[PDB]
């Protein structure tokens, strides 16, 4: 069990890793698995959002996603 | 759904019983508090007329 947990988090990360080096997602400081994607809430605003990885099957998920923003996590996954 | 939380905003002016001034649905607290804002602001803007 610890062995598949090592292989899941070193596959997770090394995704991350070469996600980070495309930069696209910023770096999150607080979180270490969780990518920050930069998107304009309104004409002023520009706002951080998270985006986790789930450790069990590996599709991409945001915190509160509107109906577009699960669709776009959708076509993401 | 349970979860996600649908803010439906009906704001009928002064003018007629049935002509409603806007109707919208919300998803995201932050622009109902815009548009609320924006609504205040056109009351207000009313008044000053």
């Amino acid at each position: 069990e610890g062995i598949l947990d090592e292989i899941m988090f070193n596959h997770a990360r090394i995704i991350r890793s070469e996600l980070l080096a495309r930069d696209i997602f910023q770096e999150d400081e607080e979180n270490s698995d969780v990518l920050l994607f930069q998107l304009p809430t309104t004409c002023v605003s520009m706002a951080p959002i998270q985006l986790k990885i789930d450790l069990l099957s590996g599709q991409f998920y945001f915190r509160n996603p509107t109906p577009l923003l699960s669709n776009y996590a959708s076509k993401i996954n | 759904n349970y979860c996600n939380a649908l803010i439906h905003i009906k704001f009928s002016a002064g003018t007629e019983a049935n002509a409603v001034s806007f109707d919208t649905t919300f998803s995201d607290f932050k622009e109902v508090e815009d548009f609320l804002h924006f609504i205040v602001a056109e009351y207000i803007q009313q008044k000053k007329v």
